[PDB]
RNA sequence: CAGCGAAGGAUUUGGUGGAUUACUAGCUAAUAGCAAUCUA
């Protein structure tokens, strides 16, 4: 058929690098293990608010984000997570303890349901984010609810956050770790199960704004 | 004229009925071409 | 076959041919003038620039050809010419059938021996003219006084006498009473050059055994013979600047130099010009100068000079020997491939079989240029390889220029005959380059392209893989391998973003090149020879094995033209700058020109030789052919340059063939049309006070138009005449005792836009009337013709807002599509 | 798209040489610096030639038949071109300085004053085809002893009367057996002899010399042998005599003087018919018509160019141009109009087609840097180096607004905004833009965070955020509408000159010193692609420098770069004698035009003959809004590049089967929309043109609702290109309705593809079909007007 | 002697100095190998500039970097930005324009902060 | 050392010739003469 050449000697180099590490020049994939390939957001409005189509190799792009408004939506949801996994007074600036922890967590992802652990993260933000909530119309301060629609990066921000604090306190002084109940929240989370602190969290919210529509 | 011309890169150059006005602007054939507050 | 698109211009890169040429001198001054097949040339000696070509091409080959002061003298089939400045002013015909092959000319008399050993004279007529013109006399060589007349001479201070050299006599003839003089002995060896010496009556012959005798043409002696063993001698020379040398020139390419005071041979320079094309064939000592001239049938022309003596005290006994000077010179062989170095069309690459590569001028022969062949040192600092008796490359297959970045790095990428990479070439420096590109299977060159980036060379292997290298570093880039037989054609886009592939097992490929992957494939019905990439309009044409030219572009991948009608194989051919023709030449000795709009052949030329190379300038300037015989290159102009040619078919709606429309005056009666002239003539006769300040026929049409109730004349007249004379008439309508002629301006408006043509001008005609003297309209008001003529007319001019909403609709559209 | 070729020269009306006119005098022919440009004031448009002298020309001559022009330049290198093909015949070196050419009345000789010598050449024919020489010396004749400053044909092109430095003037005959007739030579006078004319009869010959005398001789007797019966004197005292000419069948002399003034006279009698002034600087060229009721005068210090009619004392044109000082330039929201910023402190706004400045506008006091339209067409901003931004209205032609600082800087660039509500204005010596409100005239803000000298601005047209680049190496966006205050900056990798703004303001490009043309996104601050085109730039070696143009720092990176309209390309200059243009997507280099080839002007040469000047450089570019060209504001003048679609078959999609001879097959079997489409895919303007004007009336919305989706540009751009000029107005109107009704929601959701065809349509309708309609409103009002009211008395 | 190269990449107060020259493929930080660049997390931010464009660039080549000052992720950024803009120098000047040109839009496609630092700050709102 | 490597290789330099603008011939007292000479 057709075949073009496009390399003429096998490449080696004085210092020994890994084969893993060299094989990595044919594909780009987080931690050199989860492709980004195949890996699609199945709810549309959400595409163009995580992003998935730049693949990274580790998730401490030091970009800058907070600067213009909309930016932050293509941070990639990786390090999106992994931002809001740094927080709360005792593990603030620790980006290479949440970027360990979050290695970890795609590890046992993946091992425990044997699929990609990218595309279970980004099931669990489409399925986590509310897609409904209430505001509190005031008249100077009376008690009533008026339901709003939620913008997609409102969505992916309360996705991020409800994920996140529901990890922490379901690791707070049970046996398992972070990783592990970030594991078991972001796998129920991608089934949605409503077992999770997370989706039920969104169907308290969602169900709010239909009682007081 | 002559400071600015030192001053500079790039090269500057320099009774009968009328001197035929050559230099004039206003002209698409405009006789009237004050505004209306204006009259 | 005459040609109705390219006409012949002229033949470039020809120097000379190996006719003996002739030198004259112009006050102190020399020219230089020498045959090139059917036109001669004249050089400035002391320069060699071509001061002169002449103008029309003989009917055959000039054979021999002198030249006097201001005139010179071409002798070819039959007749005698006599040219100034190139301009012919005169043509001699001989009486015989014989082929006129020698002549001379002093005084009042051209002689001119034909072949059949016969001599015409011609004399003038009286002896203030300028060049002889009647005839004379005849004169014969039979067979007891002499043999084949080899040379024809006068040598000086012989009162109208003529030396005839035979091969084997000297005879003497004189030429006003017919008479033969003095016929010398004979000579025991066949001579074959003469030259008159500027001692006083003496002659030298130059044999076909290797001497020189030095006849004295008074005494009928010899004075001195000079041996040249196994040499036979082709020219002679004498120095006539108080040095008392003589130059033989010998056909094994030799000028041997002999001082004939003291009887030693100075110097020698040995391959001087190729054996094989003739030796040396004239070489003469411009006289009182120490600068002798060559030339030879290799195409070249050379300056030999002599520096003055080295020794401050001797001198005439250390002689230094003589230096090149000053040369021009072409193709010794006819060229193999041809191209145009830029798009000014000022400078062509052009190939040959005597593998050399030159660089020929368009604009001043002065600037062509040998492209050198002195390789660079190797890039690493390891040894190059090759004899090292350096020899040319391999002659030329193929060769592309690209001179996006010209200076920069290399710039040319040529393709040599039976060998396995394409050097380069650096056309601003004119020499080789640092890269020759490998095939890397094994196989020979049969393509080569570049891109317009500069930045990539590909090259197209017999074993079907094209590589791409970069031009500036020469490494290998990319490596395609579709094609298994060879690829005889690679193209890219003019934005690098589509390369297209043809080999000769009949499959184009189409490939993408920033991504490496293909496009496409398309499989002919013949074996593919040749591709011509048009870049800008994005069409490549195919020579195919089965006498077609398929026309395809390479965005949709279709076979959009056939082309057919060559019947033998198509050498070449090439697209118009415009890409509206493609100029085909092939081996049944023709050259066609396709109207690939049409599909169809405008023009066909029966060329005697067949036409190898044809391409055209990258201007619509000039077409550049290149025949089998012949070391030069044959240029031609396109008439459709100055004029339009029909696209109409030969074989063995004129607006249409003319690629022309002549927009028709209204397209239908119910439509309004506008004036054929300026647009501005309505707001000149609108405003033409203020623009000024810024600054009869018609009333008897209009009469007549009265009469006869047609006004068409009068507003024949009004279209016709200009602003000033419109607002004179228009002004002076006589508006005071029963008013005729108002009225009758109002309805021959009326008539005239119920024609709906020309309606701006009648509308400004009723502005200009109802401004000069709308007063006296309004003044009587109610009289009964006047307001029926303005009746009739707002009868007629009330179907115009249709005009009005159409502007309006178009206008309020056009702004909320195009803003919202 | 990218086969541009040289169009147009506007500006520069006059440069060097000699005015010439038409035989039927409806074009003048004027030598601009080494082009010439041929205006046709009755038709009103004009034309450059392509071809190029190496110098400044010297020279100009056509015959009277029209068919065939002779230029000349300032060192003798002839050429000979054929005036009604517009190409090149023959280029012929005459060895020097040659101060006349003329062509002979019957037009088969034309003679030339080459040194001190008098050489007639025969012309060759137009009909035959280029030789490799095609003129034939007729003769060169040397009696004069120093150079020869005018030639004169005889009426019958019999004799010829030439005068020189050396103080004589002498007539020849051009053949031999009339060498009696003509062999005297004319002495007397005190100075350079500058013209000898015949009268009608050609009995009287007037010499009139440098210092002021015409003398008038006659063969008269005191045998009869050429007399001068009387001298008459100017007495123009200080100025002294610089250009003559005589139209001898109206018996006009007239004479420019080198202080402006020029008189014309009734000759024979000597009576001054009129003496008026052009300006100061001398007048370098008198000519006249055939009919001699026009005068065409250049001065060639300040390049004006005047035609006036003597009879009706009035100027035809009064227009004069702008050699080497031209900052800037605009076109108008239709490209109409080009709006010339100049250094000699004015604004000028010159008409494409007919090659003339319409208005000139001196309010500033230094070099006027930037202009820019805004308000579509209606308002038009400058900025110059006297310190202040200005507004002019182009209705009533008056400078309404002026913008200073507080700080007393001079300006160097600025943008307005679409809604223009605010100017804006940056310098090059105080780091901070200045922020004008247009409605009032109060400074509203003054942005600062630029560490460098503010280099360019440009306002985004559709979201209106502020683009600013400076010399701190850094691009930088500005949200000022809104609350926001909100500063972005962009670093890039060296010093930014020209930054510049897509059409639908998602992405800027800027120009760095580098050589290279970065192009980022601008929501998203991350750089989409860059250009690298400091080795596609032509930069030449100057004359006084001592550093190869290869090694040379000067010019190899542009100063100025615009946009298409479409938004793909990128036409690019600077101070080198290329002009480059891009297409973006692939930032390959599409063309590249050597803007100058003079050798008078400096960077043009890279390599100078082994045997100051001013530089050429290019200082604005920018495309045109409506028609596929662009401007380019050069030294030489406003060089305008267009392509034209009779010229270069480029098809799209046809097969085998799509041909001419099947295209009006099927107009004659009237299968209309087929023939369009047939006609769209030859794309061959005549084709388009005459199934154009076959389809009927009735069936014009049809066609246009059934015309695929990839043809719509085509027929809206060909639609505007003969709707400009063409006179079925009513017809090209139907088509644009039915167009605009079937088709206009495409158009709306695909604006920036039909950005440059709506607004070629929509300089017809406001401009031809407008005024028209103008026209006859005022016809039926004053009709209603006329007859509905009361007349009596 | 020979063709070398140095670039400089900076973040916080990290800074390193890399000089590239043709060799045998030896790419060596501080002087120990590439593959010893801790925190080890990211060793794929320093490996990146290798993984974008391919060994082969490299295969020619030796680089070594010198890091000083910072802390172990301004060290890795400089160390990745040394190595970036030093292979786009050499490329430039001993390989080809369109090698070098190819190697910036790479890398400026990745992200251009291997190529340009966001160096003077803060914003006084 | 390896490698490159055809009766040698490298570096430096002086001189001359050709291009560095697009080729219609020299001289003079120039409608022609001269160019061997303008002068009786």
């Amino acid at each position: 058929d057709f075949e073009v050449v496009e390399e003429f000697t096998p490449v080696v180099l004085a210092t020994p690098i890994p084969e893993e590490v060299q094989q990595a020049q044919t594909e780009i994939k987080l931690f050199n293990k989860w492709s980004f390939e195949e890996v699609e957001v199945k709810d549309a409005s959400l595409v163009d608010y995580v992003q998935v189509r730049q693949p990274i190799f580790v998730a401490h792009t030091a970009g800058r984000y907070a600067n213009k408004r909309f930016r932050k939506a293509q941070c990639p949801i990786i390090e999106r997570l992994t931002n809001s996994l740094m927080m709360n007074g005792r593990n603030n600036g620790k980006k290479l303890k949440a970027v360990r922890i979050i290695k970890h967590t795609l590890d046992i992802i993946n091992v425990l349901t044997d699929q990609n652990p990218i595309q279970v993260v980004v099931d669990a933000i489409t399925n986590t984010g509310p897609r409904e909530d209430t505001t509190r119309v005031g008249g100077g301060g009376a008690a009533r609810r008026q339901a709003v629609d939620v913008s997609p990066l409102r969505r992916v921000n309360q996705a991020i956050a409800l994920l996140t604090i529901g990890a922490r306190e379901a690791a707070f002084r049970n046996i398992k770790t972070i990783a592990e109940t970030l594991a078991e929240e972001l796998i129920n989370a991608a089934k949605g199960s409503s077992t999770s602190y997370a989706i039920k969290k969104k169907d308290e919210l969602e169900r709010v704004a239909k009682s007081n529509r | 004229y002559k400071l600015d011309v030192l001053s500079s890169v790039h090269f500057v150059p320099k009774t009968p009925t009328i001197s035929m006005e050559d230099a004039q602007p206003l002209y698409m054939s405009n006789a009237s071409s004050l505004a209306p507050q204006e009259i | 076959k005459n040609s109705k698109i390219f006409s012949p211009f002229r033949i470039i890169g020809n120097v000379s041919n190996g006719v003996p040429f002739a030198t004259g001198t112009l006050g102190s001054t020399f020219y230089i003038v020498t045959c090139v097949g059917k036109t001669f040339q004249i050089y400035d000696a002391n320069t060699l620039h071509l001061l002169f070509v002449s103008e029309k091409e003989t009917p055959s080959s000039i054979v021999a050809l002198s030249a006097h002061f201001h005139y010179v003298y071409a002798a070819y089939e039959n007749k005698v010419g006599i040219y100034k400045r190139g301009i012919e002013e005169h043509l001699l015909e001989l009486e015989t059938d014989a082929n006129v092959e020698h002549l001379c000319i002093f005084g009042d008399y051209l002689c001119a021996s034909t072949d059949d050993n016969s001599i015409f004279i011609y004399k003038k007529s009286d002896p203030q003219d300028k060049y002889p013109s009647e005839f004379y006399t005849k004169l014969t060589v039979t067979e007891i006084q002499g043999g084949e007349i080899v040379s024809l001479q006068h040598l000086a201070t012989y009162l109208n006498k003529l030396t005839v050299v035979t091969k084997s006599n000297v005879l003497l003839f004189n030429v006003r009473t017919g008479k033969l003089v003095f016929t010398s002995n004979e000579f025991p060896d066949q001579i074959t050059t003469a030259e008159p010496a500027p001692v006083l009556d003496i002659i030298a012959l130059g044999t076909v055994t290797g001497e020189v005798i030095m006849f004295n043409m008074r005494k009928g002696k010899r004075i001195r013979t000079i041996k040249i063993p196994q040499s036979r001698i082709s020219s002679l020379s004498f120095r006539t600047d108080g040095s008392s040398h003589l130059s033989v020139g010998t056909s094994s390419g030799d000028l041997i130099f002999y001082d004939l005071d003291r009887r030693s041979r100075i110097h020698v320079l040995k391959n001087i010009h190729r054996e094989s094309y003739g030796g040396v064939t004239q070489a003469t000592f411009l006289n009182g100068q120490p600068i002798i001239v060559t030339s030879g049938g290799d195409n070249s022309l050379k300056e030999y000079v002599f520096d003055p003596s080295l020794s401050q005290g001797s001198g005439d006994v250390v002689v230094q020997p003589p230096r090149y000077l000053r040369s021009r010179g072409g193709h010794s062989q006819p060229p193999s491939y041809i191209a145009f170095a830029d798009s000014q069309s000022h400078f062509m690459l052009s190939a040959s079989k005597d593998r050399s590569l030159w660089s020929f001028s368009l604009r001043k022969d002065a600037q062509s240029q040998e492209m050198s062949q002195r390789l660079h040192k190797k890039q690493d600092g390891g040894r190059v390889g090759g004899s090292t008796i350096k020899s040319k490359f391999p002659e030329i297959v193929a060769l592309a220029i690209e001179n996006a970045r010209i200076g920069e790095w290399e710039n040319i990428i040529t393709a040599h005959k039976d060998e396995k990479f394409a050097r380069t070439w650096d056309m601003r420096n004119k020499r080789v380059g640092r890269w020759t590109f490998d095939t890397t299977d094994d196989g020979f060159v049969k393509s080569v392209a570049m891109s317009q980036c500069g930045n990539f060379g590909f090259i197209g292997s017999s074993n079907g893989s094209i590589t791409i290298y970069n031009m500036q570093s020469g490494i290998l880039r990319k490596k395609y391998k579709l094609h298994k037989r060879a690829v005889t054609g690679i193209s890219l886009d003019g934005m690098n973003r589509k390369m297209v592939s043809c080999g000769l097992d009949g499959i184009v490929g189409f490939y993408d090149f920033n991504k490496s992957t293909l496009l496409g494939k398309l499989k002919l019905d013949a074996p593919i020879t040749a591709m011509v990439y048009h870049r800008s309009s994005d069409l490549f044409a195919l020579a195919l094995d089965d006498l077609s030219i398929v026309v395809i572009d390479a965005v949709t991948q279709r076979v959009v033209r056939q082309l057919w009608g060559h019947s033998n194989r198509i050498t070449a051919f090439d697209f118009s700058p415009e890409g509206r023709w493609i100029v085909s030449a092939s081996l049944d000795s023709t050259i066609r020109t396709w109207d690939l709009p049409t599909g169809g052949c405008i023009d066909g030329i029966i060329v005697d030789n067949v036409a190898t190379n044809v391409k055209f300038s990258p201007n619509g300037d000039l077409l550049a052919t290149t025949h089998v015989t012949g070391n030069g290159i044959c240029i031609w102009t396109n008439r459709a340059q100055f004029k339009t040619v029909s696209t109409r078919t030969i074989d063995e709606l004129n607006d249409i063939d003319f690629n022309t429309y002549t927009s028709l005056e209204q397209i239908d009666k119910e439509l309004l049309t506008l004036s054929i002239g300026p647009r501005s003539k309505m707001n000149t006769l609108l405003h033409l006070d203020v623009i000024r300040k810024r600054s009869s026929h018609f009333t008897k049409q209009l009469r007549e138009g009265s009469q006869s109730k047609d006004y068409s004349s009068l507003l024949a007249t009004l279209i016709n005449f200009s602003p000033a004379a419109v607002d004179l008439e228009i002004r002076s309508l006589n508006s005071f005792e029963p008013f005729d002629e108002i009225v009758w301006f109002i309805d021959a408006l009326t008539q005239g836009l119920k024609s709906n043509k020309n309606f701006e001008l009648y509308e400004t005609f009723m502005s200009l009337l109802f401004k000069a003297h709308g007063d006296v309209i309004h003044a009587n008001n109610k009289n009964q013709d006047i307001a029926s003529a303005l009746q009739n007319w707002e009868d007629v001019h009330k179907k115009e807002d249709r005009l009005d909403d159409l502007v309006k609709f178009c206008m309020g559209v056009a702004a909320f599509v195009t803003t919202a | 798209k990218s086969d541009f070729k040289f169009s147009n020269l506007l500006g520069t009306v006059y440069r060097q040489g000699n005015i010439t006119f038409s035989d039927d005098g409806k074009q003048l022919l004027s030598p601009v610096g080494n082009r010439v440009s041929v205006f046709d004031l009755i038709n009103n448009k004009s034309f450059t030639f392509e071809y190029e002298h190496r110098k400044n020309i010297a020279a100009i001559d056509l015959n009277k038949q029209g068919t065939l022009l002779i230029s000349i330049d300032e060192d003798g290198r002839a050429i000979l071109v054929n005036f009604k093909a517009r190409n090149v015949l023959h280029h012929f070196n005459f060895k020097e300085k040659c101060s006349a050419v003329k062509f002979s009345p019957d037009g088969r000789l034309f003679a030339l004053a080459s040194g001190r010598f008098l050489q007639i050449w025969k012309t060759p024919d137009v009909n035959k085809d280029r030789q490799f020489a095609p003129f034939v010396r007729h003769r060169v004749h040397a009696g004069h002893f120093q150079d020869i400053t005018s030639l004169t044909w005889s009426q019958d092109s019999r004799f010829i009367l030439t005068t020189s430095k050396d103080l004589s003037a002498k007539i020849w005959s051009v053949d031999s057996e009339e060498k009696n007739l003509a062999a005297t030579t004319f002495n007397g006078h005190r100075d350079y002899v500058m013209g000898a004319f015949f009268s009608h009869d050609q009995e009287k010959i007037y010499t009139v010399s440098k210092d002021g005398a015409v003398f008038v001789w006659e063969f008269t007797k005191r045998k009869y042998s050429w007399r001068i019966t009387k001298k008459h004197f100017f007495y123009a005292n200080q100025a002294k005599v610089k250009c003559v000419t005589f139209h001898p069948a109206t018996r006009l002399l007239a004479v420019g003087f080198t202080s402006g003034e020029f008189r014309l006279y009734d000759l024979p009698d000597f009576t001054l018919i009129q003496q008026l002034s052009m300006g100061q600087n001398p007048v370098n060229t008198v000519s006249v018509n055939q009919t001699g009721e026009w005068l065409a005068f250049g001065s060639s210090k300040l390049g004006q160019l005047l035609v006036y009619e003597w009879q009706s004392e009035s100027y035809i044109l009064k227009q004069q141009g702008h050699f080497d000082s031209t900052n800037s330039l605009a076109y108008s929201p239709d490209g109409s109009r080009v709006v010339t910023a100049s250094e000699d402190g004015k604004i000028k706004v010159w008409d494409i087609t007919s090659g003339f400045c319409l208005a000139t506008f001196e309010e500033h006091t230094s070099s006027v840097t930037a202009v820019q339209f805004a308000k579509r067409g209606q308002v038009m901003f400058s900025s110059s180096l006297d310190g202040t931004v200005r507004a002019w209205d182009l209705i009533r032609y008056r400078n309404f607004r002026t913008f200073t600082g507080t700080e007393r800087i001079q300006f160097n660039c600025l943008a307005v905004d679409p809604s223009g509500e605010v100017v804006c204005a940056g310098s090059l010596d105080n780091f901070d833009i200045h922020v004008w409100s247009v409605q009032t005239g109060q400074l509203l803000d003054a942005l600062s965070g630029h560490e460098g000298p503010v280099s360019c601005l440009s306002f985004s047209q559709e979201n209106s955020v502020l683009a600013s680049a400076s010399w701190d190496k850094t691009i930088r966006i500005w949200s000022i509408f809104g609350r926001s205050q909100q500063v972005e900056p962009i670093e890039v990798y060296s010093d930014v000159l020209a930054l510049s703004m897509r059409p639908d303001g998602k992405e800027v490009a800027v120009s760095t010193l580098k050589g290279q043309i970065s192009i980022f996104n601008i929501e998203d601050a991350k750089q989409v692609g860059n250009i690298d085109c400091r080795k596609d730039i032509i930069s030449g070696r100057f004359n006084q420098d001592r550093f190869t143009a290869k090694n040379s720092e000067r010019s190899k990176f542009f100063t100025t770069i615009h946009y298409s309209f479409d938004g793909m390309a990128i036409v690019a200059g600077g101070n080198n004698n290329s002009i480059c243009l891009y297409d973006v997507p692939n930032e390959v280099l599409l063309k590249r035009f050597i803007v100058s080839r003079n050798m008078a002007l400096n960077g043009t040469l890279e390599f100078l003959n082994s045997k100051m000047r001013p530089e050429v450089r290019v200082t604005s570019v920018q495309f045109s809004p409506t028609a596929n060209a662009f401007a380019a504001a050069s030294t030489e003048g406003l060089l305008i590049y267009s392509t034209n679609d009779t010229i270069l078959f480029d098809p799209f999609d046809l097969d085998v089967d799509v041909t001419p001879h099947s295209t009006v097959e099927a107009l004659r079997e009237k299968q209309f929309l087929n023939a369009l489409v047939m006609a769209f895919r030859l794309n061959e303007e005549y084709l388009i043109n005459k199934v154009y004007e076959a389809i009927p009336i009735k069936e014009i919305p049809l066609v246009a609702s059934n015309i695929p989706a990839i043809y719509l540009p085509r027929i809206l751009k060909f639609i505007g290109d003969f709707a400009i000029e063409s006179q079925h107005i009513e017809f090209n109107l139907i088509w644009i309705k039915a167009l605009l009704s079937a088709s206009g929601g495409y158009i709306n959701e695909h604006k920036y593809l039909f950005s440059t065809a709506m607004r070629s349509i929509q300089r017809f309708i406001v401009r031809v079909a407008k005024e028209v309609v103008n026209t006859t409103t005022d016809n039926k009002y004053t009709y209603r007007f006329l007859v509905s009211t009361d007349g009596s008395m | 002697a020979v063709p070398s190269v140095q670039t400089f990449g900076k973040k916080k107060s990290a800074t390193a100095v890399a000089h590239v020259k043709a060799g045998k493929g030896l790419i060596k930080v501080n002087g120990s190998p590439i593959t010893l660049v801790e925190p080890e997390i990211l060793r794929f931010k320093v490996y990146e500039p290798l993984l974008l464009v391919g060994l082969d660039k490299f295969s020619n080549i030796d680089i070594r970097v010198r890091v000083t000052g910072g802390g172990h992720v301004s060290q890795v950024y400089a160390i990745r930005q040394a190595i970036a803009k030093g292979l786009v120098a050499y490329h430039q000047k001993y390989v080809d324009e369109q090698s070098k040109n190819e190697l910036k839009k790479a890398f400026t496609s990745y992200d251009r902060t291997l190529l340009i630092a966001d160096s003077r700050r803060p914003e006084p709102k």
